């Protein structure tokens, strides 16, 4: 092989069979037997096939059009064996390794240049996309690392087939125990466009992920947690001191014996590792009588109970500062704070199943303790049920605190369930809000319904809420209120005739409240933000309630509404007052001090932030003064905003926030624009109109995050003397779809904010102001003014766009669509 | 929060000295917990135990060898042919799992040593490693073998001989084998069924535990070997030297991080078998550990096999 | 029983039926299959996709045939099973009876203490003494043994929610379906649940077209809503998720009926299917249930009408109170 090497390289077609075919079809029985006991040949067979490919370029340029003629059958028998190869899971260290070195120099090469295109639609390249996404998620580390900068090569013009594989496969690198992993990864998961990222598929991965712990969890105990074992994972819950110097993984492999199932490659997830270690601490937490080494049976119960009253208390007034569980010394303090919050919780559900089937049983569920544990939990069942029903409204609060509305949504279910004989309304309002914050309107409006059979119509409301409905839970909000206090407190809003047809105790009147200021806040609208403060300041002075305040800083809905407006000097002195690390002219310590750990507090701060940023570049403006900063202030930023995506898939989610996941696309778009100067297409926001077909389960927030900061490039795109990327045309396209969005929802209102905004209070408004996107522009302004209640004139106007559409020169779906909707 | 850790112990302390004599000074270090492991390794003048003990109890291949926490060999004392460690040491890692690295048996470095110092120091070096033997054989859950090359005939009959002379249904601990500075041609096949057959027919008698654990194939070693082939996979492991026209960028092997990793995890799942008819603490197992150890020292049968030669 | 080993080494399982036409079986399962297809369009748009699990079978011939095995499915009865041996092991500390056996022994003096015996006739029986037979064995079972088996069986409580979710959807589903088919013979041994996804899978289907009417104690039930079941929906039980899933997929069934008439009408005049005028009667059952004309001169009821009307008939203590001991009640 090696002499034959010789005649290989050469380039110069008969001569026996073709040194392409000899290695390629005649030797191909390498693959099979022999590649077990002999790996040498099999390596020397592809080492000298790639040897002699590479010098032809793996004779790209034969295909897609003499030696031309025998060599346009090349390519796709290349991509075809690699593949194939690719796909097996018994191949050696060595050979995977010039396999995934020959396909990386294949993928890179085959973006080179435009013609290549075609070559995308061939099976062999579909077969090699498999392999090479098959290749990843493996135990070496190099390897992935290869897998993923090769995928990251091609990631533009692949199917979405491929798509949803590498997003499962990004969400679950996205927890692992090596930064280059996690670090590599991330750059793939920005590269997919959000709407793919947001659909509604199933992950296999996560799946796996779920099994692999349903299946540890059904085994019986193993009883091999040592005690020190326990205090330490307990130590670092609590207080967040581990004592430990990839611990994790150590002690996963101390506890385990080969004398007596989890997959080897789960073994470096953080995720898989932490269940774990949080199941064996319940598990030996309960084995050992509750006499762990924390104290006795009640000294345990008292430690958790006052942890979990303390954080409960700060949950209602976030000023309380509480030691180890607020403060934090850099960005990753708050992290972990924000984890520690998490396992507390599922820490807690695992302990109270435990003691569950501990003095009652289950099926084929969890095996059955001994019999000196069961009569012991049986003779002592009331206690702990005491104790679990004292401990559930701190519970709830806890899990409403670190947003984890399905802890708060199963102990208000149980609560409610034991209360089978005025706490009852404040468990009502909590399960409610959970349910909001979860989206499941049907959920709410059965509540209202099983409640109204013991006054309570206001729940009826909220269900509009979880709906998208903002338009309507606002009107509704406000008339609950003036119907529950007497005074009129309305604000200025669009007709109510046309709005309804296109769609007491001081804690209720407060939560409605706050309930209507979100609401408005969620539709963008600072100007019925300021009237509704106005309104609720006047109602507070004319009745005395002393109870009665909105829990949102003020100062931050003036930054954002002076930024949006265009101007600066004034976004600028309205940030100047707010907290963290002042604007720019270290970097670990963004974040101030002294931080709740609501994923809220985190949302603020990272659009702080951005807004920071933006200012900056927009002053520098009008390339190393203001950007060897701003680059290094924005990294910052982006490698905070993956903390929410992280701890979504620490637990089985199946789904991944769409206020985080837009934030961190904010943020690399605008590091991108900032070391570039808008010059490249990466700079701009992934957002364009096929979400319209994948993303109908979402509120408009995501748009009016998206608009918000395409705006600010779309306008500096005039302090730019070079040439830029068009950015007229996205604006376009987010506007329209953001108007599809909110009109589907009832947001008149916004809709037409935005359809008068991308043309650049009554009925009668919309028709006298009314009456490549051109088409898609006036088939929506009919649709519009259609389901405002104009029938007639929404009609004519199409009926009229129709004939003008029937002259047009392509007018392919135009025509269609304006017929049809006629 | 008076839940606090006792100690991390930064660096060895020598329980032997080179006198032979038991140091107290390992009970501070210990608590009165159940369910310890215990490690201890028997090999040559130049197999590498402390560097495999340093890598697989507090260290990892990136850290320099002047921080392992067991004191290697330096390339300026390789010149002489000296030994490096003497006596027996000790250290427990931060999981609670103690390790005990020994002296090279039949070193003539020692004998040497010994000369410029009842009738000949041969028999005196071949009762020390009787006794450091038997002691190890008696108070260890896991015995790990290190080895330079293969086919040695020699370290067999000292260990089957050594279960000979230990002092007291019978306690029998785990035997590992290991091949430090492996070869390409060791990763084949070929050689491994080769090995395997040999050590079976050299180990018929062992009397001890050495088969059905840490087996390699189901490390997923080599992916491609079915478990079929190899007719009794015994407790072999290898680990090759740290990080050609014919074979250009073939390495033969994988890893050597990998491998020490691979090691490691299994070696520290070991199971931990009850080594008396009664469950004994850090603080016992050092009590009996001592109690052996003098019991051993003044015995009956090493004297009459030293008398004999 | 057989299995099969497929290339990508994947074992099958599959059931031989025997002495059986299952012709009727297949058409059953076609009509599922496009009712399934319906619901593409709305399950991209929602989290909890709408979906009726249901296997394949194929007739061998004119009497013999094969049926797909579903696996990673449970059925109900085994819980409660499970339960009375545990309830077992306590009488122990200080062999579980068949239901007919237990359902004999509470309504024997019952009978006894109002001047019938165990011989008189099953329709001359009171219903005040079978409403109280009812409610005693009712309220001597928990209804929590589906329940506390889904939270048991999840891992976190994202996936708890999930898991009720879909199975509060997949219930609502499964009953309307079974409802407008006329699905009867619904005991615990026929209803199957996956502790993975919670979705709900039916088995038998020889007692559909409202066979189950006519029997030896006819049933006055659309589908199965006994305590175990309702009460594993959540606390609102089924005013939730359960009664608007069911309004939605009369909605759709209704909008698309035309459909189902015309495959239902193609499946009466098929040679190979074993009826026994009586299909034409099947198939005007049906269209009558589909255009909402179920029980009514000529009122056409609404979807939100023929829900709670079914659900208040599915639940009510009378019709449950005189049904076959098999058909257990209480749990
Ligand atoms: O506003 P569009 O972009 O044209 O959306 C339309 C239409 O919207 P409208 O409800 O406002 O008419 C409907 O959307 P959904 O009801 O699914 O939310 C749906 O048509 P239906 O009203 O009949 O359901 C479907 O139209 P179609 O069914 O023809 O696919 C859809 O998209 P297209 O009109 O572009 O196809
Ligand atoms: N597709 C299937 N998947 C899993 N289990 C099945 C399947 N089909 C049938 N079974 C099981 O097979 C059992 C035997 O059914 P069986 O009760 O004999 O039906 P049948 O005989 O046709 N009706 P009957 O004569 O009244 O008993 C059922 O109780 C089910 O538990
Ligand atoms: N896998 C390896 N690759 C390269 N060098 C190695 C390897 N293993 C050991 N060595 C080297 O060989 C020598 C082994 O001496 P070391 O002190 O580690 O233990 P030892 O041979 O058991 O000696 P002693 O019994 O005298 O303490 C050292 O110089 C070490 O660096
Ligand atoms: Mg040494």
């Amino acid at each position: 092989l090696s002499a034959l090497t010789t005649i290989g390289n050469a380039k110069n077609w008969a001569l026996s069979p073709t040194v392409f075919a000899l290695l390629s079809k005649n030797l191909m029985i390498v693959h099979s037997d022999l590649a077990v006991h002999f790996p040498a040949i099999q390596y020397a067979v592809l080492y000298t096939l790639y040897s002699h490919c590479t010098r032809h370029d793996h004779f790209i340029s034969s295909s897609l059009s003499t030696v031309t003629t025998a060599t346009k059958k090349h390519f796709s028998i290349i991509l075809n064996l690699l593949g194939i190869l690719l796909k097996k899971d018994n191949l050696n260290q060595d050979t995977r390794k010039l396999l995934m070195t020959w396909a990386l120099e294949a993928a890179v090469l085959m973006r080179k240049s435009e013609t290549y295109a075609p070559l995308f639609s061939l099976p062999s390249f579909h077969k090699f996309c498999k392999g090479l996404l098959a290749n990843t998620l493996v135990e070496d580390v190099n390897i992935c690392l290869q897998a993923c900068s090769s995928l990251h090569a091609l990631s533009s013009s692949l199917p979405d087939d491929l798509l949803q594989r590498c997003v499962d496969v990004c969400r679950v690198q996205l927890v692992h125990s090596g930064t280059r992993i996690r670090q590599a990864f991330g750059k793939l998961l920005k590269s997919i466009p959000l709407d793919v990222v947001l659909s509604n598929n199933n992950h296999t991965e996560i799946q796996e992920i779920s099994l692999a712990l349903r299946s540890h969890m059904s085994k019986a105990p193993s009883n091999t947690f040592h005690p020190q074992d326990f205090s330490d994972v307990i130590s670092f819950i609590l207080y967040g001191n581990s004592h430990r110097t990839n611990w994790l993984e150590r002690l996963f492999y101390s506890c385990q014996r080969l004398d007596k199932t989890i997959p080897r490659n789960l073994l470096k997830t953080d995720a898989v590792l932490w269940q774990w270690a949080i199941w064996e601490a319940a598990q030996f937490t309960v084995l050992s009588k509750l006499r762990t080494p924390l104290g006795r049976a009640q000294d345990t119960f008292q430690t958790i109970e006052g942890i979990i009253r303390s954080l409960a208390a700060h949950t209602l007034n976030p000023d309380q500062d509480v030691s180890q569980w607020t403060t934090a010394d850099n960005d990753e303090g708050h992290g972990n704070n924000q984890l520690r919050l998490v396992l507390l919780l599922q820490y807690l559900e695992n302990l109270e199943k435990l003691m569950y089937n501990a003095y009652e049983g289950c099926a084929n569920a969890l095996t059955s303790p001994p019999k000196v544990i069961r009569t012991f939990f049986y003779t002592n069942r009331q206690t702990c049920q005491d104790w679990l029903t004292r401990i559930r409204l701190s519970i709830m609060r806890v899990g409403l605190l670190a947003g984890q509305p399905a802890v708060t949504v199963r102990h208000g279910f149980d609560l409610l369930t034991e209360m089978k004989t005025n706490e009852l309304e404040v468990t009502i309002m909590m399960v409610v809000e959970a349910l909001c914050e979860l989206h499941c309107p049907e959920a709410i409006q059965g509540i209202a319904v099983w409640s109204s059979s013991i006054n309570l119509l206001w729940i009826n409301s909220v269900a509009q809420q979880a709906e998208g409905r903002f338009e309507k839970a606002s009107v509704e909000y406000q008339e609950h209120l003036c119907a529950m206090t007497g005074v009129d407190c309305c604000i200025s809003s669009f007709d109510k005739s046309v709005l309804t047809l296109a769609n007491s105790s001081p804690e209720v009147i407060n939560y409605l409240g706050n309930k209507a200021c979100e609401c408005y806040i969620s539709i963008a609208d600072w100007a019925a933000v300021q009237e509704w403060q106005n309104s609720i300041h006047d109602l507070k002075k004319s009745t005395s309630s002393t109870s009665l305040n909105l829990k949102a800083d003020f100062n931050y809905i003036k930054s954002l509404s002076s930024f949006e407006s265009g101007k600066f000097v004034e976004c600028t002195e309205q940030l100047e007052l707010l907290p963290g690390e002042n604007i720019n002219l270290d970097m670990k310590k963004l974040l101030p001090n002294m931080l709740s750990p609501d994923p809220r507090e985190l949302q603020k701060s990272i659009e702080v932030q951005l807004l920071r940023s933006s200012v900056c570049l927009a002053t520098a403006l009008n390339w190393q003064s203001i950007t060897e900063n701003v680059v290094k202030y924005l990294k910052q930023t982006s490698r905070i905003a993956i903390g929410p995506l992280r701890l979504s898939t620490l637990t089985v989610s199946q789904s991944l926030p769409v206020l985080s996941t837009l934030q961190l696309y904010c943020s690399s778009a605008l590091e991108n624009t900032v070391s570039n100067r808008l010059s490249t297409e990466d700079c701009l926001i992934p957002l364009f109109s096929e979400a319209l077909r994948s993303c109908k389960q979402h509120d408009v927030r995501p748009w009016m995050q998206a608009l918000r900061y395409t705006m600010y490039q779309n306008q500096l795109l005039e302090k730019i003397k070079e040439q830029t990327v068009p950015i007229r045309s996205h604006l376009m396209e987010l506007g329209l779809t953001a108007a599809k969005f909110a009109r589907k929802r009832g947001n008149v209102s916004l809709a037409t904010r935005l359809l008068a905004q991308c043309s650049e209070t009554t009925a009668q408004d919309l028709v006298q102001h009314f009456k490549k996107w051109g088409p898609e522009l006036d088939i929506e302004k009919t649709k519009l003014l259609y389901t405002a209640g104009q029938s007639t004139h929404a009609m004519e106007m199409l009926s009229s766009c129709a004939i003008s559409f029937c002259k047009s020169v392509k007018a392919e779906y135009a025509v269609a669509k304006s017929i049809l909707t006629l | 929060a008076k839940l606090l850790p006792p100690e991390r112990m930064k660096h060895s302390i020598k329980l032997v000295d080179d006198q032979m004599n038991w140091c107290d000074s390992a009970i501070e270090y210990l608590l009165d917990q159940t369910d310890v492991l215990v490690v201890g390794v028997l090999g040559l003048q130049g197999t590498g135990k402390s560097m495999v003990m340093s890598l697989l109890s507090a260290n990892t291949p990136e850290e320099d060898q002047r921080t392992y926490v067991f004191r290697a060999q330096s390339a300026e004392m390789k010149e002489r042919g000296g030994n490096q460690t003497s006596g027996i040491d000790f250290f427990i890692t931060q999981e609670r799992i103690v390790f005990l690295d020994t002296q090279p048996i039949l070193s003539p470095s020692i004998l040497d040593h010994l000369i410029n110092n009842y009738n000949l120091p041969h028999t005196y070096v071949e009762m020390q490693s009787l006794q450091i033997a038997a002691f190890l054989f008696t108070v260890c859950h896991v015995v790990i073998v290190v080895q330079d090359w293969f086919t040695d005939l020699s370290l067999y009959r000292f260990l089957q001989t050594a279960e000979m002379v230990k002092p007291s249904t019978e306690y029998y601990p785990h035997l590992v084998f290991l091949q430090n500075k492996a070869r390409r041609e060791d990763f084949c096949p070929r050689k491994l069924r080769q090995m395997h057959l040999m050590i079976d027919q050299l180990m018929a008698h062992s009397h001890l535990r050495y088969k059905g654990t840490l087996s390699m194939l189901q490390c997923n070693v080599f992916p491609g070997l079915p478990p079929d082939f190899l007719d009794s996979e015994v407790n072999l492991f290898l680990v090759p030297f740290m990080d050609f026209s014919l074979l250009p960028g073939y390495r033969g092997h994988p890893s050597f991080q990998s491998l020490v990793s691979k090691l490691r995890s299994q070696v520290m799942s070991m199971a931990r078998p009850q080594l008396s008819h009664t469950i004994l603490t850090e603080k016992n197992w050092f009590h009996y550990a001592a109690r052996i150890w003098d019991g051993v020292r003044k015995s009956s049968a090493l004297a009459e096999y030293s008398r004999l030669l | 029983k057989l299995l099969f080993l497929g290339s990508d080494g994947k074992s099958y399982p599959y059931l031989f039926k025997g002495l059986e036409d299952l012709h009727l079986d297949e058409r059953i399962m076609q009509f599922l299959s496009i009712v399934n297809t319906m619901f593409a369009t709305i399950n991209r748009q929602e989290t909890p996709r709408f979906h009726a699990r249901h296997y394949s079978v194929t007739p061998l011939g004119t009497r013999s045939g094969l049926i797909q095995w579903v696996d990673g499915a449970t059925p109900l009865f085994g819980l409660y099973k499970r339960w009375q041996q545990r309830e077992a092991a306590l009488q122990a500390q200080k062999i579980v009876p068949r239901p007919s056996e237990l359902y004999y022994s509470k309504i024997g003096p019952a009978l006894k203490t109002v001047g019938l015996s165990l011989d008189v006739s099953r329709r001359d029986w009171p219903l005040h003494v079978m409403k109280a037979v009812l409610e005693e064995l009712m309220e001597a079972t928990p209804p929590n043994l589906l329940a506390k088996e889904l939270w048991s069986s999840c891992t976190t409580p994202d996936e708890w929610w999930r898991v009720t979710q879909s199975y509060a959807r997949s219930t609502a589903v499964m009953s309307m379906v079974g409802y407008i088919i006329g699905l009867g013979d619904r005991h615990l041994d026929n209803v199957l649940i996956d502790m993975t996804t919670g979705e709900v899978v039916h088995i038998d289907y020889n007692v559909c077209f409202e066979k189950g009417k006519s029997l030896r104690v006819p049933e006055k039930v659309p589908f199965r809503m006994t305590q175990n079941i309702e009460t594993a929906l959540g606390v609102t039980g089924v005013e939730g998720v359960f009664r608007l899933s069911c309004e939605q997929v009369l909605h759709i069934m209704r909008r698309g009926r035309e459909t189902l008439l015309t495959l239902l009408e193609a499946f009466v005049y098929d040679p190979l299917v074993d009826w026994t005028s009586y299909a034409v009667s099947v198939w005007k059952r049906v269209k009558a249930k589909l255009e909402g004309r179920d029980v009514d001169p000529n009122r056409r009821m609404s979807v939100a009408e023929q829900v709670d009307y079914v659900i208040k008939e599915a639940t009510n203590l009378d019709n449950l109170a005189q049904l076959y001991e098999g058909w257990t009640a209480w749990v």
